């Protein structure tokens, strides 16, 4: 039953996947365009790479105290 | 089953797959990672 | 000295190539 | 040119060469 | 931003209308 | 994690290719693709940026305290550069050679002064700006262009800028980054 | 350990040094880079080289022909003469429209005399090249009596 | 930017114009 | 070692690793080594029991025999459950064309990639 | 650029070179429409 | 008949020839152990244990005898650097002979079990065919294993009856064989605690006895008999090969990282001690302990042991070697003779300078002289045409403190560059390239060679686990598949 | 003159003295 | 429909269209 | 201790040892 070619040619597939598929594309568009992707993953925005303390690349350089150090490297 | 033709699905879905790929080459020359 | 050893290993490899072609175990059919 | 490598080359030849010759001439006579 | 959601919500209601334009037929 | 929106469909903030800088007593516009180097070549270095691509392309400012108030008090421009000739380095090869081509005997490097000027700013202080091409016996980068400019500030301190650009990069667009940084050098 | 040495080369840029640096920055137009704008903007620099070009033709090209120096006469006609086509258009584009056709018509036949002198110098025909040169100098004086 | 927008309109009217032949010829007639 | 100098100097002057035709050539020799091990193991794992455990299984094939010494259906029906059923080749003639065309086309590109960087 | 009596038609010209890539794709649409017979 | 790679499977069916063929392998392994220990004693140079120790000389199995108490020899010498007044029977040569005598005894036992293969013990009752009771056989051998484990831990290591193991200080200076006490807290799992080794083998020895008593009595499940194929002598081979590459990753892992079971006076320092500045920090900790109490420079650097300065050297790093740079570490840079001092660098502005040491990756590394705050002030430049950090212009002099060049200063710009390129390699030493005709480029320690074998063996034994686990689960289809096997598709 | 920390910083910089407590 | 074949495709296809919406908005982030 | 005598001893062993082993294992299988 349903061998991958009566699904793609069925209209009930496209009365679902012309609504959920664009609303999921827009959900991915708004995850980044609202800046939330910069906050969840901690990637710096293009105005966040260099604070006034440092003008160089960060260096973690400390194992067990890295959690509060990367807060100081990022500038929070 | 057969309500829409499979070749018209594969044309249209293939077109905005080539169309989405052209956005990835458009965005490779402008904005982030454009070297300008 | 080692160049004598190098050529002996190269001549010896080309010897096995000569025997593997002209003295191969012939494929018997049926 | 060392004492090791000149005879390690000769042992890596002759000990596996002759071992395979022991098994082949055993087999080719059967 | 807003215009990234305005034309997004436009085709969210256009494909809902065009998806119903053939669902009424 | 402060939530600021991503710059979708937005206007750029810097296409000038220059970043304005403000140290202590001076201000200049650095080449925007250059980054700070943790090197002190010379006594008196305040900042020293180098290119990200190769470390030959770099600039450095030097603030020496002096007893003189004007740059004319150091003599003329020809007598000034021979005092500050340490900017071009020192020949660390005191070997004897006559087989290097286009040099004097025992010289594996030969600086050539190409331009001088006496430009000023809106404050009134005159500068001594220089333009050299320092060739070497191996001839790396096709030579090295030197952009020396010097002045004494309002605190009796000699501010010297030196922009070094390899000649290979000079005709390929590092003249625009260097001259734009060299003209922007103003000591307040 | 010795310092590096300076040399007074502040007048090489006044003569000819900063000329290959103008031909390598890709921000200038190519008419500025190839030397085409500077020839059109200053009329006297073309008027200098055109009088110099006939000094290379009326005096310097026959000498290689009686001694039959062909590859020094083929390239005498291309080295400093190698701007004369571009120069004789700039000096002819300063005239009236019925004077420009008189100028470019004389300029067109001097081209046909040099290209016939070149072919005479190409098959090493000394009896023809010494004859094609006197035609070439006559068509040269007809252009230079029109555009300057 | 109208010069960029017309280039997109000229793209869509042509990128459809090939399958427009194939769709129409499939519906009416059918000798493809 | 002269080859190794040729490769190292090539990557400095032409950046061969970042060229897509060398990327396709690596995909042809990594795919061609994957597919050699893939096709080589499915055939080896589908050999009909012809010999005992005291003699090699390579004795079970006779040169010139007209029967076919392994089970293509069992080989296809194994790679079908391994990833997907329609992702396999039930056609052994279509299998061996793809087995030839993946290295040959990949090396065709890296031969042209080297010739475009020429 | 084009002659200025034709420069409003320059948006159409930028689409014109890629058209023979669509001609090889149209052979695949036509063969998909007959189901690759 | 059989192929060449299948000849040893004539032993899979009869257990008597399986005794005889493991006895011959056991005779060859202990026959190697005595023969390698005789070879290492015949080439070992026990003269300088401080600056030419056993790991410096290429001794591989001599740090394994010395790890478990054997410190004395029948030539008078010891390891700690004194004369043995009573070597006893368990010398190095006594143990090198005790493995050869065992090698011939195991040899004769293998000849016996080869001829008398058809023992009644190997045939089970009331079926009469050769069979082995592998759950109980495992229960016997696990019981003996935990009995030796508890015996080695409570008696040999703890020093209750045996001698003990090697214990040293953190810095590899004062190291002996002394008994340890077991440590039963959380401290016993710190692997640099030798007390956790004794506390291991007691606790794992007792549990291995109690587990052995389980597998002697409780027969396995029937569902777990078939699922692990217990009736085959190869499902114990696959699981044992799985046991011995697991062990060989742990064993080579603790050898490379260092542990209390791998002392650095026996196996050399680790690569993480050069990288993390382990001995350099302590050498500076002892100079600053003397400059703070009130002392001179040259009187403080003399108080550092010459053995401690030898650990702070890139040539004794095990990761500065080569795969075919064969032999002793002394064959590379020479036999170390004396510590040549501590090179201290000063320029013409009276500022100290510090050579950036060669990192472990670098075959070659440019010499840089950095200040206190970490800024490069002098180097040996590659281009000398227009330099600005040359030693000649900066005016770098070098003074030594302690060692053979104590109180001696070098200002010659050729001499200073020679010792600046030796100071990136660590502390400065004087070698001899004439005693062994040394090549000039470093080797790896036995700590690096042991790790190389026992990860290459642990990785090849992953494949042998894969092969022999596959031959048990797929034992019925080893010679091929059935003809009607087409029911597995739709 | 020099601490043992900023003697092992310009010489090795991977030092276990220089890496720990380096939040200052 | 929540079957194994449904969870196989939509484990792949649902985040794929989510990231393709994300990556497409990244082409228009200027700076 | 020379390079000759240490490997001439090894060749006078192994080349006739294995030759006799080639002929014996040939024969003992017949
Ligand atoms: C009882 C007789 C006996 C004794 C007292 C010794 C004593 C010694 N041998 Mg010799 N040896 C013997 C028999 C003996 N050997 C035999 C029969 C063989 C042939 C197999 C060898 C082969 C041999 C070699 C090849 C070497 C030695 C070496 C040594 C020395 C150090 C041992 C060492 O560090 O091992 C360390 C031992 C272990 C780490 C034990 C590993 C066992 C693992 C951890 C257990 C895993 C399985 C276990 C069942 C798991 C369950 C545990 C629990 C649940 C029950 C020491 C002088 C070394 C040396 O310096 O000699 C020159 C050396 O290199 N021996
Ligand atoms: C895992 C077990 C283990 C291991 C590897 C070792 C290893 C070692 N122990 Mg320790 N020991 C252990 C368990 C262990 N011990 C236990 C359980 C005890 C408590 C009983 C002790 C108590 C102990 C003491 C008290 C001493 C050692 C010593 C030694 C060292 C020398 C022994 C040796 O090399 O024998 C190697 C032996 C063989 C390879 C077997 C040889 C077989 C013989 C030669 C065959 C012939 C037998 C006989 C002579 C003939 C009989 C004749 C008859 C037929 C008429 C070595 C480091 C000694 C030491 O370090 O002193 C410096 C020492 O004094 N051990
Ligand atoms: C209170 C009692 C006591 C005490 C103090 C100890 C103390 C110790 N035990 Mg023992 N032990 C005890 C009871 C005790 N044990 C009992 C009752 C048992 C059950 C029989 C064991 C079973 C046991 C085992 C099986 C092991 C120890 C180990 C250790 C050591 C741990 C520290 C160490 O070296 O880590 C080092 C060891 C590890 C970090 C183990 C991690 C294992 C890794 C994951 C294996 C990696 C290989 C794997 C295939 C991964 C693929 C390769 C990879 C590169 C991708 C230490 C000596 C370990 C040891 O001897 O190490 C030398 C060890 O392997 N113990
Ligand atoms: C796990 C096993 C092991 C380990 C770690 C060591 C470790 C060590 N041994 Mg010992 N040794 C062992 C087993 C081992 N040995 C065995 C089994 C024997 C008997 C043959 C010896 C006999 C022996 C002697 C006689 C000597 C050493 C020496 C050494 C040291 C130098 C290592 C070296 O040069 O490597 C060399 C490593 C390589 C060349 C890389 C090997 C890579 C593969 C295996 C090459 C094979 C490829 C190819 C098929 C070979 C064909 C080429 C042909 C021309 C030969 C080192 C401490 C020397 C030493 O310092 O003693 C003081 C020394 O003189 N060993
Ligand atoms: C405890 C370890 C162990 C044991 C007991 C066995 C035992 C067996 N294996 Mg397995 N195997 C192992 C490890 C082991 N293997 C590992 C680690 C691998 C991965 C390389 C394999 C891969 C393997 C394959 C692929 C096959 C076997 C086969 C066999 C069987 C016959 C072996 C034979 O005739 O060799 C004959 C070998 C020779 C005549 C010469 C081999 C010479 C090589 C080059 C080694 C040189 C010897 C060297 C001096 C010793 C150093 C070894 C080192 C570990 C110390 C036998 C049941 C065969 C089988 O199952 O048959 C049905 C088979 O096809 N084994
Ligand atoms: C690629 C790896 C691999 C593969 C394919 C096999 C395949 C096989 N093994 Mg082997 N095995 C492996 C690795 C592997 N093993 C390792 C690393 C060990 C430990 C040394 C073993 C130990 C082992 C034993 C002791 C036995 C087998 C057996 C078997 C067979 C039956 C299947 C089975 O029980 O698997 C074993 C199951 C697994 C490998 C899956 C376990 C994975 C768990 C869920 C992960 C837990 C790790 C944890 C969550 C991560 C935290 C640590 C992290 C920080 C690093 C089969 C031939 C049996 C056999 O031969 O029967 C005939 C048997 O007796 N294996
Ligand atoms: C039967 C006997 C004959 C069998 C064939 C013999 C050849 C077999 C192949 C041998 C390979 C190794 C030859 C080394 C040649 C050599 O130059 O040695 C020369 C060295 C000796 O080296 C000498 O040592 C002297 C000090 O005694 C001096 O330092 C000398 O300068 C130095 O030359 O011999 C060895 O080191 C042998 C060591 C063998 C084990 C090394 C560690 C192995 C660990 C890895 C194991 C797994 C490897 C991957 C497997 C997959
Ligand atoms: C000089 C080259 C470069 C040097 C290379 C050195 C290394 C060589 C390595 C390879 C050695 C040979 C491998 C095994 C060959 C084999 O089994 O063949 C099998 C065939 C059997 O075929 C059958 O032989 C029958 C005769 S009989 O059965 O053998 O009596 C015959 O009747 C029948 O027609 C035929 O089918 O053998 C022959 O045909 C003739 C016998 C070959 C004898 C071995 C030669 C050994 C090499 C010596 C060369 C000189 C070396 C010194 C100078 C450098
Ligand atoms: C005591 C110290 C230790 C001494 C050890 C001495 C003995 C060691 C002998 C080991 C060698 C045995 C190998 C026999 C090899 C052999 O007999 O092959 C045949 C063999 C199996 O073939 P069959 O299954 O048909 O067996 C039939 C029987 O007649 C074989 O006995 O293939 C394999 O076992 C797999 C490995 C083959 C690998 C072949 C070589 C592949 C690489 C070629 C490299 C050169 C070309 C590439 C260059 C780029
Ligand atoms: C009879 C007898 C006797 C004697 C005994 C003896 C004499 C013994 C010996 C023994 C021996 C003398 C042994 C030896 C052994 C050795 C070995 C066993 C080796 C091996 C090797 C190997 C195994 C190797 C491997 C490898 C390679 C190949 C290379 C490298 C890598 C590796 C390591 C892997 C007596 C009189 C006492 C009395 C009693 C009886
Ligand atoms: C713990 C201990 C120890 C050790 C011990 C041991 C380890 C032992 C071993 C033992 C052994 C290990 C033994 C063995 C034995 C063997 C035998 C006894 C064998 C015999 C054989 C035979 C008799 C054979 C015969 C024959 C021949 C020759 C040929 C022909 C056939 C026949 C079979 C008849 C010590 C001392 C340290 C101290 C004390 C305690
Ligand atoms: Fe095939």
């Amino acid at each position: 039953e349903r061998p991958f070619s009566d699904i793609l040619t069925s209209i009930r597939y496209w009365v679902i996947h012309s609504i959920t598929v664009p609303a999921l594309f827009i959900a991915g568009w708004l995850f980044v365009s609202t800046g939330l992707a910069y906050d969840v993953f901690g990637t710096p925005r293009p105005n966040e790479y260099f604070t006034e303390d440092r003008q160089e690349a960060p260096l973690i350089t400390d194992r067990f105290n890295a959690l509060e150090q990367v807060k100081k490297l990022s500038g929070n | 089953t057969g309500r829409i033709p499979l070749w018209l699905v594969g044309t249209v879905v293939g077109t905005l797959a080539i169309g989405l790929l052209a956005v990835f080459f458009y965005g490779s020359y402008v904005g982030l990672g454009s070297s300008l | 000295m080692e160049a004598l050893v190098y050529t002996f290993l190269l001549v010896g490899t080309l010897g096995i190539i000569f025997f593997s072609i002209f003295f191969r175990d012939p494929p018997r059919m049926i | 040119v060392n004492i090791y490598g000149l005879t390690a080359t000769a042992l890596f030849i002759i000990i596996p060469t002759s071992f395979l010759l022991i098994l082949y001439v055993k087999t080719a006579s059967t | 931003g807003a215009a990234g959601a305005a034309a997004a919500a436009g085709a969210a209601a256009a494909a809902a209308a065009a998806g119903a334009a053939a669902a009424a037929a | 994690a402060y939530g600021d929106s991503a710059n979708v469909f937005g206007k750029v903030t810097n296409k000038s290719g220059f970043v304005p800088y403000a140290g202590d007593g001076f201000a200049l516009l650095l080449p925007a693709k250059w980054n700070p180097s943790k090197e002190n070549d010379f006594p008196g270095v305040i900042l020293r940026y180098e290119d990200n691509f190769d470390a030959v392309n770099n600039l450095v400012v030097i603030a020496q305290d002096t007893d003189k108030k004007a740059i004319a008090d150091f003599g003329s421009q020809d007598k000034f550069l021979e005092s500050v000739s340490y900017l071009l380095g020192k020949q660390a090869y005191s070997g004897e050679t006559q087989s290097e081509g286009g040099f004097a005997p025992n010289r594996v490097s030969a600086a050539s002064l190409l331009d001088v000027s006496t430009t000023t700013d809106k404050k009134g202080k005159t500068y001594y700006k220089y333009e050299l091409l320092v060739r070497s016996a191996d001839g790396d980068e096709g030579g090295r262009h030197q952009l020396i400019g010097a002045t004494v500030g309002s605190d009796n301190k000699l501010y010297i800028i030196k922009i070094q650009i390899g000649d290979k990069r000079w005709f390929k667009g590092a003249k625009k980054e260097a001259m734009g940084a060299f003209d922007s050098f103003t000591v307040v | 350990l010795t310092p590096v040495d300076l040399f007074d080369d502040r007048s090489v840029r006044d003569r000819g040094f900063d000329l290959i640096y103008e031909a390598r920055d890709l921000d200038l137009p190519q008419n500025v880079r190839e030397g085409f704008t500077q020839a059109r903007a200053s009329l006297d620099e073309t008027k200098k080289r055109v009088k110099e070009s006939e000094a290379r033709i009326d005096a310097d090209l026959d000498v290689f022909i009686q001694k039959s120096y062909w590859t020094e006469a083929r390239e005498q006609l291309r080295r400093q003469v190698g701007t004369l086509r571009f120069d004789l258009n700039t000096l002819a584009s300063t005239k009236e429209k019925e004077a420009k056709k008189a100028a470019l018509g004389l300029r067109k036949e001097f081209i046909q005399a040099v290209e016939d002198l070149d072919f005479a110098l190409r098959e090493k025909d000394q009896a023809s090249a010494a004859k094609k040169l006197e035609i070439t100098k006559a068509k040269l004086d007809s252009v230079l009596a029109a555009v300057l | 930017n109208i010069e960029l927008a017309l280039t997109l309109v000229s793209l869509v009217l042509v990128v459809s114009a090939g399958p427009l032949v194939v769709v129409l010829l499939s519906a009416r007639g059918g000798n493809l | 070692s002269g080859t190794f100098n040729f490769m190292i100097v090539f990557q400095a002057e032409h950046n061969i690793l970042m060229h897509p035709f060398h990327m396709l050539g690596v995909a042809g020799v990594f795919g061609g080594s994957l597919f050699s091990a893939m096709h080589g193991s499915l055939v080896t794992s589908s050999l009909i029991r012809e010999t005992t455990e005291n003699e090699s299984a390579n004795e079970g094939y006779r040169f010139g025999q007209e029967e076919e010494t392994y089970n293509i259906v069992a080989a296809h029906g194994y790679f079908g459950r391994l990833i997907f059923q329609y992702a396999s080749f039930n056609n052994s003639r279509s299998l061996h064309f793809f087995l030839a065309a993946w290295p040959v086309i990949g090396i065709w590109f890296t031969a042209l990639g080297l010739s475009t960087m020429a | 650029k084009l002659p200025e009596a034709y420069a409003p038609f320059a948006p159409i010209v930028d689409v014109l070179p890629v058209i023979p890539v669509f001609f090889i794709l149209l052979a695949f649409v036509w063969q998909a429409a007959v189901s690759f017979r | 008949g059989l192929p060449w790679y299948r000849v040893h499977t004539v032993v899979i069916n009869d257990p008597g020839r399986l005794i005889s063929v493991h006895l011959m392998h056991t005779a060859l392994v202990s026959g190697w152990a005595g023969s390698m220990a005789l070879f290492e004693i015949s080439v070992f140079d026990p003269s300088d244990p401080v600056l030419n120790p056993m790991w410096r000389q290429g001794m591989f199995v001599l740090p394994f005898m010395t790890r478990l108490g054997i410190t004395q020899s029948w030539g008078g010498w010891t390891i700690s650097g004194e004369t043995a007044t009573n070597p006893g029977i368990w010398s190095y040569e006594g143990v090198a002979a005790a493995h050869i005598i065992l090698s011939g005894a195991l040899f004769l036992a293998s000849v016996w079990h080869w001829t008398y293969w058809d023992l009644e013990l190997f045939r089970d009752p009331r079926t009469g065919k050769t069979a082995l009771d592998l759950p109980k056989i495992f229960g016997i051998h696990l019981f003996l294993s935990g009995l030796l484990c508890f015996g080695f831990g409570a008696f040999h290591v703890t020093g209750v009856f045996g001698p003990g193991i090697w214990v040293s200080d953190p810095y590899g200076l004062t190291g002996r064989v002394q008994p340890v006490a077991p440590s039963w807290g959380a401290d016993g799992f710190d692997p640099y605690n030798p007390g956790g080794i004794a506390s291991h083998h007691i606790a794992a020895g007792i549990l291995g006895v109690l587990a052995g008593l389980f597998h002697l009595c409780v027969r396995p499940s029937i569902r777990l008999y078939f699922g692990l194929s217990m009736g085959s002598i190869e499902t114990v081979l696959s699981s044992s090969i799985a046991a011995v590459f697991w062990a060989a990753f742990v064993v080579a892992g603790t050898m490379w990282y260092g542990s209390a079971a791998t002392p650095i006076e026996l196996f050399g320092p680790t690569r993480y001690q050069w990288d993390q500045g382990f001995f350099q920090q302590e050498i500076q900790k002892r100079v600053q302990a003397s400059l703070a109490e009130g002392a001179s420079l040259s009187d403080a650097w003399s108080r550092i042991p010459e053995k401690l300065a030898f650990y702070d050297y890139i040539g004794n790093n095990p990761a500065k070697g080569g795969l075919f740079r064969t032999g002793a570490m002394n064959s590379g840079d020479g036999i170390a003779v004396g510590w040549l001092g501590h090179a201290s660098f000063k320029d013409q502005e009276g500022r100290e300078l510090f050579v950036r040491r060669m990192p472990t990756f670098f075959e070659t590394f440019p010499v840089l002289l950095l200040d206190k705050d970490g800024i490069v002030r002098a180097d040996v430049p590659f281009r000398k045409a227009e330099s600005k950090y040359s030693i000649e212009q900066v005016g770098v002099s070098v003074t030594f403190y302690g060692g053979e060049l104590d109180g001696l200063t070098f200002t010659d710009p050729a001499t200073v560059k020679k010792y600046a390129r030796k100071a990136q390699l660590g502390e400065i030493f004087e070698f001899d390239r004439s005693t062994l005709q040394s090549d000039g480029v470093f080797r790896s320690s036995p700590r690096g060679w042991f790790t190389f074998g026992h990860v290459c063996f642990a990785l090849l034994f992953f494949f042998g686990h894969i092969w022999h686990g596959a031959r048990t689960i797929f034992r019925d289809v080893f010679a091929g598949i059935d003809d009607d096997i087409n029911d597995q598709v739709e | 003159v020099t601490l043992a920390l900023d003697k092992d910083d310009p010489a090795k910089e991977d030092s276990v003295k220089g890496l720990r407590k380096d939040i200052n | 429909i929540f079957t194994v074949r449904w969870l196989a495709i939509h484990g792949i296809a649902v985040p794929t269209i989510f990231f393709l919406g994300a990556i497409t908005a990244m082409q228009f982030i200027q700076r």
